[PDB]
């Protein structure tokens, strides 16, 4: 077959990273350790720790785009009212 | 030494240009091929002196 | 070698969903691309069975949808799946594309992966328009009138493009008979663009939430990411069950249960909810030539994002100014969708004018200024000079 | 230190490692999740082929 | 012992008995929910008002 | 794709300026801790994307005692992410060992690339 | 390397139609497989434009084909191309499969190439049936009656398969509305089987008229077999022009210009000319269960040919007894087609009975006896013992 | 796929029989000339398909002076086909040089394959 251009990934055996030396790795069977391990103390303090970092990056952009729409919904509710009679005649035309 | 190119090799400034005035005379001329049968702005084609 | 890597066709299955080297670090946001292969199978399969009981003439169109719903055996199961499933098709695709610009995968070497994905998003908007015009309700007539009238603003070309798009002089009977035949075909062009989309992924693989390379710690697809796949596929079909059987008409307009009339006009003409932010951009420009240019050059502004990111780190994980401007772009796409279902009034014309400028200042003014400030702030915070 | 000194796994380990303890409860659950996916998948293929039968206004003209 | 080699080892069972148990599952469980639906709603069916008009 | 030649050109001008480096350097320090890459056991030069022909040059020229210790910091960070925890405070990089080990090899692979193109687009005259 | 072998998608184009190594010896019979990629493009393109003006109801079906032919601009060009082009689709495919069993390519290592080709021939017969039932002429009603009545002979299953195939109790209005929706889909399944068909060719290449290996003398595709391709593509569209403009109704039945009536029966019900040899095999067996088994196990008798050739030489070039029995099988497929357009009379029931036995004695009795006699006659003609 | 072993078993029985080899051998000679493979400059053992693991074995064991002269007879035949002519009568293989050069290497690659399967399906008893 014709070989195409080289890329930044290989396969099993020649993945294309750097050479390693001196790292050991241990493991146990899944059949040998407990069932139903990760249920509690994850969604008690651990999962509570995760979104505690990334909630001041969402709710501050949310508190501006919800102040802005709720403020302009009490204004297309006052211009089409009876007390908003002289203030609609000047704005639309 | 420190002269004109960005991502293009700019030494082809008009070493790309006057022949694509004639590929522009071959692709806008390509739009002088498919505009037929579509008599909408082909008043811009059918005023030639023969036929 | 085994038989699964010796056969012609099984080695295509083995290289993609069995022994494909995946990173060890990816989370549940890399599952939205798998649901979209199931979402496209559902919408094609339920539509071929509904095409056996449908008549595309303009005097029979709002009676073959009702013949399906009361006479066909389990015909209400077929339709409600093909009307809430397409709104489920879009909620996943909005979350697929939003992940890929957070982790920032559009970068090198995956730019062809990002460019064939923008073509899929254009062809997906076009099918949902062409099929919603096949019910021929009251929203289905005045939605095709407003959109096809925009192509008359092209100078010296306009009224010979609309009369070719209509087959007549308004939204007639040849307009509905050509919109069904194009509704059958473009779902088969999307499926050939998904096959080309998977090819550009096989040569570089997926990214990771860290951004850095992942060729040092990899895991095969079988027994780990197939059993991580089925967690979200059983959650998908469970919320696709709580709509088709309990609230089958919440995502829809009641005016589509009136047959379409070219003589009485509705009090409001508003789109389906996933075309609403693109509707407020068209209505914000007070010209029908500069309004149709702006709305088409808002799906095609994604192609300038590979050339506008000036940072050296990939993805917005460790970037705290490029994370505050990702969540301004999110709630601006929600405020744009809200305004496209309002009336043309004060202040919903100046609010839809500012917020369609923030759609364009992100990709062109906000990205390259903030992705350059960070490159200096990662430098002078370390280098002792 | 040496590579012949494995780290401690007793924080995650069972206290009585009989082999059939986890070989039964991991085939009852994969057995149960191949029983509902066999009855919940014949009923879906049958709903799509019941629609091609005789329509309700065709059975009235019988 | 005497639980895993009953019907968990054999795949001719593990393809068959996961399928054969679905046949009795689509009759007992189907009857069990088409008797809770009626008993929850009785007095509002057609059979309850056809016997009230005698 | 901003260039470290250009990053270092701007960055040296702030560090030489005595009035600019009382405005930008505390903002540069809170931006580092709020990035949080040290808690995963990584220096900053680990984070740089390596999919261009200049970063592939600067990694071959790196000494092998540093090339082995960097392949372990990456693998230790892929496992801290998967378990959704963080490393203990005895395995965090402190504020003294976060130094650029790759910036000398980068800045000379770029200056040799800004001479091969200047010598191929050239207008010498007699 | 160049850009055409570096790109993701262009290297797929380069490996197939630019730099694919071809043998130096192939003749003009290796061009019929290229016409079938053009034949399938024509039939899909002309059919999407004709699907914009068509109504599939049983009371509108024989008036939307005439509205195309009298009112649509150049609508007679579209229909006559889509009715003489499908009869051109089949004359090439009968010559494609006949080459591949002369040069005998079905052999090792190309058996998957022969098995995915039999699946294409089954799906091609099914589209031409389903689309000829969409005109709803008089031949289009009594052709669907005779074929769908065969599925009642299945014991304990029969009358619950026909009533599911009909949607009623005879060939009703739901029968015509489901046959059009299946006519749009199966041409898109054929195109995905042609992509799998080309993959099994790329790993072994083509054969040659000599039979022997051809890895010693090869020529690329560009500038030689592309300019040898265009000789036959300009001949194809020239005889596709002498029919659509000069004799557009020779390959057809005049009874299809009468609207279909379930009360008056025609004096003769005969198929289109390319289903005629398979029609005489069904009518030759005097039982409607053993007749529908025999006609389906006559397209599926091609799969036993890789296991029945006992020769050591590939192809019938130097085989003079295996060449006399290739041209008996050819003129037997012509006599079978002639009898399927006759009356059920004497002697056209005993002639169609003998000649449907020679269709089966070829693949099972004539091939392995003659391909074994030749192996001994190539041996004792040389070996001095 | 009709095994040479079996071809040679039947073929030797006709050649040993003195009454059968006055019936089959003239039919075997007209079948060779009407095949016409000699006019293209080929012996019969060139014609055999080589896409099985026995003919791939019998071609490696062939001597190199014969392996080079066979690669030229194939190439000379691909060019005679393309020009649609025939070779001159000075380049036709005569009736004496058409001998099996590949049948000794074939018959022993088969007999070694009919011992590896007989020794792997075996019912020895004590
Ligand atoms: C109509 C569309 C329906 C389509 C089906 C639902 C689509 C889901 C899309 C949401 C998503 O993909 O985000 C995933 C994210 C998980 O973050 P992570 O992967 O870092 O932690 C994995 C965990 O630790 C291990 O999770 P584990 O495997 O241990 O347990 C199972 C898990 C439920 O599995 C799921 O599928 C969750 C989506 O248990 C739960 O986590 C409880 C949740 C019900 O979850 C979040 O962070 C929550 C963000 C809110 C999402 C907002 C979406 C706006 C539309
Ligand atoms: C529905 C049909 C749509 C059109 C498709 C046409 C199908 C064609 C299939 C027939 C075929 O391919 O057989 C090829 C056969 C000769 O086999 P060969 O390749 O060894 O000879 C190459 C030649 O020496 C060089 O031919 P050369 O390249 O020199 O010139 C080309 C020639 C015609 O080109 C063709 O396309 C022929 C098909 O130009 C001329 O003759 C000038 C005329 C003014 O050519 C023949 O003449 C044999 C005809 C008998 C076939 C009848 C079968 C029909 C059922
Ligand atoms: C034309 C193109 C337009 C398309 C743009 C469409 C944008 C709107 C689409 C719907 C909004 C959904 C997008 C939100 C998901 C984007 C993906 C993403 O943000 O990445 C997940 C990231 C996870 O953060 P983690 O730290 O936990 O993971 C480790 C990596 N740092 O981030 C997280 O922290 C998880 C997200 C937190 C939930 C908040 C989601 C937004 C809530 C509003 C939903 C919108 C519907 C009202
Ligand atoms: C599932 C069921 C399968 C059914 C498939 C059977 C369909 C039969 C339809 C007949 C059309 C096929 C015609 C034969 C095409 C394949 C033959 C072939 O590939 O070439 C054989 C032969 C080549 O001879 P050479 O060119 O090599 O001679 C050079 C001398 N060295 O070429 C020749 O010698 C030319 C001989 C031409 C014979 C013409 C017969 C065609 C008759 C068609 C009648 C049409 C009626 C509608
Ligand atoms: C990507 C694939 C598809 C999408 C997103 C899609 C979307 C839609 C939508 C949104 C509607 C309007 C539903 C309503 O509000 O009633 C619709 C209608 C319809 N579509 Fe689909 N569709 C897809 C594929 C198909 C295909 C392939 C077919 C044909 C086989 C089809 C056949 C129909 C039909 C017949 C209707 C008629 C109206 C109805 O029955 O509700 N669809 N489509
Ligand atoms: C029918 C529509 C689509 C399908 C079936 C699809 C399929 C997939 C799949 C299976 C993956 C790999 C798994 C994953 O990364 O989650 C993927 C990744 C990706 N998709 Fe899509 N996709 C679709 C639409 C899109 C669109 C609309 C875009 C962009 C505008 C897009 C851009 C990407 C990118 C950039 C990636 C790579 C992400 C990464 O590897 O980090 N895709 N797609
Ligand atoms: C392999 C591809 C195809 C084949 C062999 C085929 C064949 C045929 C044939 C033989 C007829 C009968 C023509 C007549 O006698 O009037 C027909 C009718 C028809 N076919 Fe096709 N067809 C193909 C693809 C398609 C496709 C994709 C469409 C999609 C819309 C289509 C649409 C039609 C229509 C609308 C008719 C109506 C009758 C007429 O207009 O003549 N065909 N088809
Ligand atoms: C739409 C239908 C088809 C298409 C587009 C197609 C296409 C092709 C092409 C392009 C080739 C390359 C060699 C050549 O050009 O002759 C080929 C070869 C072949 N085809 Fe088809 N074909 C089709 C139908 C069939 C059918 C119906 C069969 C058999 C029942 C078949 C069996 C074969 C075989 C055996 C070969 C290999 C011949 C050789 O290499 O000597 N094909 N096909
Ligand atoms: C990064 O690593 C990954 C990875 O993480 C994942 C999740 C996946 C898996 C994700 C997917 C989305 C799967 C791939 C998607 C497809 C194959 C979808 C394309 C196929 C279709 C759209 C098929 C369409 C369906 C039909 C044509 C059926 C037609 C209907 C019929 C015939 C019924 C009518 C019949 C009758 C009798 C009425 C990978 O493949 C992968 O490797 C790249
Ligand atoms: C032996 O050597 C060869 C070889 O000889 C050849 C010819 C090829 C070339 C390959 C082929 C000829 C295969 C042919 C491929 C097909 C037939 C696939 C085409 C399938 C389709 C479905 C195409 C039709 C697609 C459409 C979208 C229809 C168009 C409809 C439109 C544009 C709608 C019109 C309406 C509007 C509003 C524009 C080889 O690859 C090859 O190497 C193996
Ligand atoms: C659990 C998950 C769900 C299950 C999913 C199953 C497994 C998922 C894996 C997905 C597999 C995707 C792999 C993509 C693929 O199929 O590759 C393409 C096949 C290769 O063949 P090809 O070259 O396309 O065909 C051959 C083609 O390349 C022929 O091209 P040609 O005609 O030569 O050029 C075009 C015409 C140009 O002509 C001109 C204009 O000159
Ligand atoms: C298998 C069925 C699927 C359907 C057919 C599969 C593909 C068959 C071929 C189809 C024609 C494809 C030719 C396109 C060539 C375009 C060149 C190119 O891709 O350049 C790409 C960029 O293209 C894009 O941005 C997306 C284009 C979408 C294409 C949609 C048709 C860049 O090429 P590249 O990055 O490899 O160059 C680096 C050189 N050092
Ligand atoms: C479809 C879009 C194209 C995109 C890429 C294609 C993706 C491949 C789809 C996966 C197909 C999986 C096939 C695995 C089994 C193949 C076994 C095999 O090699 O069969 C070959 C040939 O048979 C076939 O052609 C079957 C092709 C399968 C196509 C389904 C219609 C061996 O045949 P067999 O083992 O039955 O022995 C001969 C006895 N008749
Ligand atoms: C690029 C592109 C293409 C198309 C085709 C397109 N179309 C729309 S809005 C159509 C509409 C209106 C204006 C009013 C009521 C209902 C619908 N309508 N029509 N279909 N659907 C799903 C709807 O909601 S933006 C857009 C953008
Ligand atoms: C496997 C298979 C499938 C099918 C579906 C099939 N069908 C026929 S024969 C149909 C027919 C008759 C009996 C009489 C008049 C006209 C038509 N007729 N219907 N369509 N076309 C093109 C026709 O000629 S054999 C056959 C074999």
């Amino acid at each position: 077959g014709p070989p195409s251009g080289k890329t930044y990934m290989g396969w099993w055996g020649h993945m294309g990273g750097p050479k390693q030396k001196g790292i050991t790795s241990y493991a146990v069977s899944p059949y040998a350790q407990k069932p139903l391990q990760g249920i509690f103390h994850n969604a008690v303090f651990n999962s509570f720790r995760r979104f505690k970092s990334q909630f001041l990056y969402v709710l501050i952009p949310a508190g501006i785009y919800w102040y802005w729409w709720k403020n302009g919904n009490e204004y297309n509710e006052f211009l089409y009212s009876k007390a908003g009679r002289e203030e609609l005649e000047r704005v639309n035309v | 030494t420190g002269l004109h190119f960005g991502r293009l090799s700019l030494r082809s400034l008009t070493a790309y240009a006057p022949n694509l005035m004639l590929w522009g005379g071959a692709s806008m001329l390509g739009l002088f091929v498919f505009t037929e049968g579509w008599p909408k702005f082909q008043d811009t084609l059918y005023k030639k002196i023969p036929l | 070698m085994a038989f699964r890597k010796s056969n012609v066709y099984l080695s295509l299955v083995n290289s993609y969903i069995i022994d494909s080297p995946q990173p060890s670090s990816i989370n549940y946001w890399w599952n939205m691309g798998s649901l979209l292969g199931l979402c496209l199978v559902i919408q094609i399969v339920t539509g071929i069975f509904m095409a056996m009981h449908y008549s595309s003439n303009i005097e029979l169109a709002f009676s073959s949808v009702e013949h399906i719903m009361r006479d066909v055996h389990n015909g209400y199961i077929l339709r409600y799946l093909h009307a809430n499933g397409a709104s489920f098709f879009f909620m996943v695709m909005f979350m697929h594309m939003a992940k890929g610009l957070y982790y920032g995968s559009y970068r090198s070497p995956r730019v062809t992966l990002w460019n064939v994905g923008v073509i899929i998003f254009i062809l997906t908007i076009a099918t949902a328009f062409l099929g919603y015009c096949c019910v021929y309700g009251q929203m289905s007539h005045w939605g095709a009138t407003v959109i096809t009238n925009l192509f008359s603003a092209i100078p010296f070309v306009g009224n010979d493009i609309v009369s070719w798009l209509w087959g007549g002089f308004s939204v007639s009977n040849p307009t509905i008979q050509r919109f069904f035949a194009l509704h059958y075909l473009v779902p088969f062009i999307i499926a050939a663009m998904v096959i080309m989309h998977l090819m550009a992924l096989h040569i570089h693989g997926s990214s990771n939430p860290l951004g850095i390379t992942g060729n040092l710690d990899r895991i095969p697809m079988h027994s780990y990411f197939i059993f991580k796949d089925l967690v979200t596929v059983f959650l998908f079909m469970l919320i696709l069950a709580l709509f088709v059987f309990y609230s089958p008409n919440t995502l829809g307009h009641p005016d589509n249960y009136i047959p379409g009339n070219p003589l009485v006009t509705p009090a409001s003409i508003v789109p389906e909810w996933y075309l609403l932010p693109f509707y407020a951009i068209l209505r914000s420009i007070p010209d029908k030539l500069l309004g149709v240019i702006t709305m088409f050059a808002a799906i095609l502004v994604l192609l300038v994002l590979p050339f506008t990111d000036r940072s050296v780190v990939r993805g917005n994980t460790f970037k705290v100014l490029s994370k505050f401007f990702f969540f301004i772009f999110v709630f601006n796409f929600v405020l744009l969708g809200q305004i496209g279902a309002c009336h043309v009034e004060v202040p919903y014309v100046l609010m839809g004018q500012i917020a369609t400028f923030i759609y364009f200042a992100y990709f062109l003014i906000i990205v390259p200024v903030i992705s350059t400030i960070e490159n200096v702030l990662f430098y002078i915070g370390r280098v002792n000079k | 230190k040496s590579t012949y000194r494995t780290p401690n796994f007793d924080d995650v380990l069972k206290e009585n490692n009989d082999a059939d303890k986890g070989r039964s409860y991991a085939y009852f659950m994969v057995g149960a999740m191949g029983l509902l996916s066999s009855a919940g998948a014949k009923s879906t293929v049958e709903t799509f082929i019941s629609s091609m039968t005789a329509t309700a206004d065709v059975l009235a003209m019988a | 012992s005497s639980l895993y080699k009953t019907f968990f080892k054999r795949n001719a069972v593990f393809v068959g008995t996961i399928f054969a148990g679905a046949f009795v599952f689509q009759t007992v469980f189907d009857t069990a929910i088409t008797s809770w639906y009626e008993n929850h709603n009785k007095g509002k069916l057609w059979k309850d008002v056809k016997a009230r008009i005698a | 794709p901003q260039s470290f030649t250009s990053i270092a050109r701007i960055g040296d001008y702030i560090l030489k300026s005595p009035v600019l480096s009382k405005l930008c350097v505390p903002v540069a320090n809170q931006f580092i801790n709020l990035a949080g890459y040290k808690k995963l056991g990584l220096k900053f030069d680990d984070l740089i994307a390596e999919e261009n022909p200049i970063m592939q040059t600067a990694l071959r020229r790196l000494p092998e005692d540093e090339s082995y210790a960097r392949a372990y910091r990456i693998i230790r960070a892929h496992q801290t992410e998967l378990t959704h925890h963080l490393l203990p405070r005895n395995e965090w990089i402190k504020a003294q060992e976060d130094v650029p080990y790759l910036l000398p090899y980068i800045l000379e692979a770029e200056a040799a690339a800004k001479e091969k193109d200047e010598l191929d687009n050239i207008e010498v005259s007699k």
